[PDB]
Formats: structure tokens, sequence, C-alpha cells
């Protein structure tokens, strides 16, 4: 019937943008790093985001899960996901549905990781992954009413860790163009 | 050996005479198994003394310098410090741990650097700790013949491990924690 509204991933190299559908700004903008040391077990004494970032000389070591915008641990992002999901985002995974998203050029065998951590360790509705830039021309167009939107150009998607130029034609993306510069912000 | 060799008659006073008596100690110097009885038998000076070459040309001859200056490491109270020689500080630091890992410590002394060098220090040393210590276990002193570098080998050997390629301090890290990833890290 009525479902809940969908829940909005993103996992920068530098930001992650978490948030909902049908909100006009994301609900949190912080860095993607996780606080973790090296009574309560080395399992859970882990900080995300600003709080890691203020806690960093009282006895934790920063790490950036995502570089080059590949997730090279797995423990740290799986981590990252559910202090996210249960703490800030507060949402219970069974009942929602979720869009990730992850830049393009990625092995699929990270994808593969990715589906079974959501489906195994949270078991959500539904997973549903984008290509980081598609959602840049969906937002390319500002009043999009009804028809104005372009639905066929070029978008330039510079971040902190990668850049990607991805042409789009009549909105199907053309694969064999795709090339990738591995400077960006960082 | 600076200080001592004054009353012998030779003087040394700059940055060169510092090296140069250094290079005396290098090869003119050594560890006296017994003190007493050794400055005693040095009364009749007849096969501790040996002369040494000095750069300039001129010869030195050096009597009870030659294990006077290396006894200063077990009789620290020669250059006015209050404290205990090595022999008794190894004892102290021994006694320091707990009371079972003793024994291992005890058959297990590794001798290091390049002080340690001098001809006959490794039995003073076990003759002294086997004193201070109680009667029952053996003591057994490690002086592999290339201590010298021992440091180096071990640093050497340590580097090309698997496991070590992990605990680097890669540039990375080091620009986005600051300085103080050493002490995280290292220590
Ligand atoms: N005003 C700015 N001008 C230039 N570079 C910026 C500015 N603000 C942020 N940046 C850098 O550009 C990166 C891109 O931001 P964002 O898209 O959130 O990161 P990511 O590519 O990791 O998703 C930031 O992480 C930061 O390093
Ligand atoms: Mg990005």
């Amino acid at each position: 019937a009525s479902f809940n509204v969908p829940i909005i991933m993103d996992n920068g190299t530098g930001y992650s943008k978490l948030g909902y559908a049908g909100n006009d700004a994301p609900s949190y903008v912080f860095p993607t790093v996780i606080a973790t040391r090296s009574r309560a077990t080395e399992d859970l004494d882990f900080f995300i985001g600003n709080d890691a970032l203020k806690k960093a000389s009282a006895g934790y070591s920063l790490d950036y899960p995502i570089r080059h915008g590949q997730i090279e641990n797995w423990d740290h992002m799986e981590r990252f996901w559910q202090q996210s999901l249960f703490k800030y985002l507060r949402c219970e995974p069974e009942d929602h549905y979720f869009l990730l998203t992850e830049p393009p050029l990625n092995p699929p065998e990270n994808r593969e990781n990715t589906a079974e951590i959501m489906f195994e360790s949270f078991n959500c509705a539904g997973l549903y992954i984008a290509v980081q830039a598609v959602l840049a021309l969906a937002a390319s167009w500002t009043s999009s009413k009804v028809t104005d939107r372009s639905l066929t150009g070029t978008v330039v998607d510079s971040g902190d860790g990668v850049t990607h130029i991805i042409p789009v034609a009549e909105g199907y993306v053309i694969g064999s163009s795709i090339k990738t510069m591995p400077l960006a912000g960082r | 050996l600076m200080k001592i060799l004054t009353e012998r008659g030779y003087s040394f006073v700059t940055t060169a005479e510092r090296e140069i008596v250094r290079d005396i100690k290098e090869k003119l110097c050594y560890v006296a198994l017994d003190f007493e009885n050794e400055m005693a038998t040095a009364a009749s000076s007849s096969s501790l003394e040996k002369s040494y070459e000095l750069p300039d040309g001129q010869v030195i001859t050096i009597g009870n310098e030659r294990f006077r200056c290396p006894e200063t490491l077990f009789q620290p109270s020669f250059i006015g410090m209050e404290s205990a020689g090595i022999h008794e500080t190894t004892y102290n630091s021994i006694m320091k741990c707990d009371i079972d890992i003793r024994k291992d410590l005890y058959a297990n002394n590794v001798m290091s650097g390049g002080t340690t060098m001098y001809p006959g220090i490794a039995d003073r040393m076990q003759k002294e700790i086997t004193a201070l210590a109680p009667s029952t276990m053996k003591i057994k002193i490690i002086a592999p013949p290339e201590r010298k570098y021992s440091v180096w080998i071990g640093g050497s050997i340590l580097a090309s491990l698997s496991t070590f390629q992990q605990m680097w301090i890669t540039k990375q890290e080091y620009d986005e924690a600051g300085p103080s990833i050493v002490h995280r890290k290292c220590f």
C-alpha cells in the first residue's frame, strides 16, 4: 500500500550526504570518516562524522573508508552505515527503500559486496544503485514542472576523490565515451 | 679518559684531541675481571702498559688508565654520579619485573651497543650479576661477535617482514593526522 518515504544515501570520497526523498535539503552533510580505537568493547567504540572529528585526540584514530570513490576496507564502511542508520538517520531498515549511489567504473565486486551487506547485515526492503552522474542531469533543470527536461548534455562531476566526465544523450548514457581523471579536490 | 690522561702528563683539549683520545680508547682499553687485584698488580708495571703512537709521532704510554676509564661503567661515582653501575641496574630492572619471568630473564642477557665491545666486559658483567643474584639458577650472558651493529641488524630483519607494511606511517595518514601520528602508532 502506501510505502514509507525512500531514503537517499550518498557516500562520496570526502563527504557523505544522507537524507530523504522529497526534502529540500540533505538532513546530514558530514565527512565520510570514522573514529576507531586500536567498559565498551572495541566492537562499538566508534564515532563517525563531526563527532569523530571533534573526538580525534581523545583516544581515537581516524580513517577514511572511501578513497578515489572506491571502498577498500569493509569493516569501516559497514560500521559507518550502521552508525548512520541507527544514530542520525533513525530508520528501521526492514520498512524502507534505499537509493544508494556510487561512482562509475567501479569493480562489480564492490557492488556485490555493497548489495550483500545491505541485504544481510540490514536486509532492507529494497536497494537501488544509481551512478553518481545521472542524478546530476536530473537536478540540472530547475523549473522541472512537466516538460522542460534537457535529457541531453554533459555532466562534469568533479568532487573530492575523483572526477568524472559523462555524456548523456536522450537519457541513455553512452558508455564508450566515458573517461575519468584521477584528480580531484583532495 | 681525557681527564685521567692529564695526571699522566699528556694534555688533550680541543675536539680533534677528543677524537684522538676516542681512537686511543678504541683499541687500548679493556674491562678488568677484578678491579682491586688488578690495581694492586699494576704496581709492578710489566704486562699492563703498552705504547700508543699519537698522530704527531710522539708515543703515549698508559698504564692503569687502560682499565680505569671503563671501570666507570660499574662504578659511576668516579665521574660523580649517585647512580648504580650497569651490573647493578640490570639486577634492579630484573627485580622490577614479575616473580615468574625473572628466571627466564636471568639466562637471557643480550649485550648490545658499541660501548660493550671492551675485551673482557661480558665476563665481569656475568661475575657481578652472579654475585648479586641468588646462587641457584644459572646466569648466562650473550655477547655476539657482531653486537656492534646489532640494532641495525634487528632493524633490517624487522623491515623485511610481511606484517610490517601495515605498521608504517603512510604519507597521507601523516598529512591528515598531524605530527602526533607517531605517538598514535609507533609507541
Ligand atoms: N567551495 C569549494 N570550492 C572548492 N572545492 C570545494 C569547495 N567546497 C568543498 N570543496 C571540495 O570539493 C569536494 C567535493 O565535495 P563533495 O561532492 O561533497 O565530495 P565527494 O566528491 O567526496 O562526494 C569536497 O569534499 C571538498 O574537498
Ligand atoms: Mg564525489
